[PDB]
């Protein structure tokens, strides 16, 4: 292989590996924020579904 | 937390219907027909307000 092909093939390799490296660092920060604040799709632990509530008038009024 | 607001003892005075349950039982069917309107207004208030203090009148 000529030097140019290896050289530009190297840059293509470096671009892929640098983009992957940045994403790995951004995922760690997103995970830290989502776990601490709970405002994201991850670490979203279930709560009781409000559709299980019965809103019909009851036997007694105060409720 | 705040103060539970309560009506005064003078707001809670009304002439009572001091007859026994067998008397209420005997008249209940005709009582249901005759006194339906104030009765059903009061029950609507109770299930809507969910508060006895809001339906005293």
């Amino acid at each position: 292989d000529g030097p140019e092909k290896n050289y530009e093939r190297t840059m293509a390799i470096l671009q892929i590996e640098a983009e992957k490296a940045e994403l790995r660092l951004k995922e760690l920060e997103v995970r830290r924020l989502m776990r601490a604040r709970g405002d994201g799709p991850w670490f979203h632990y279930p709560t009781i579904d409000k559709e299980l509530i019965d809103h019909s008038p009851k036997a007694t009024p105060d409720n | 937390p705040g103060i539970v607001e309560l009506p005064s003892l003078e707001d809670l005075k009304v002439q009572e219907v001091k007859v026994s349950s067998s008397v209420l039982k005997a008249a209940a069917h005709h009582y249901g027909a005759q006194c339906d309107k104030p009765n059903k207004e009061f029950m609507l208030c109770r299930w809507e307000e969910k508060d006895p203090r809001r339906c005293l009148e």
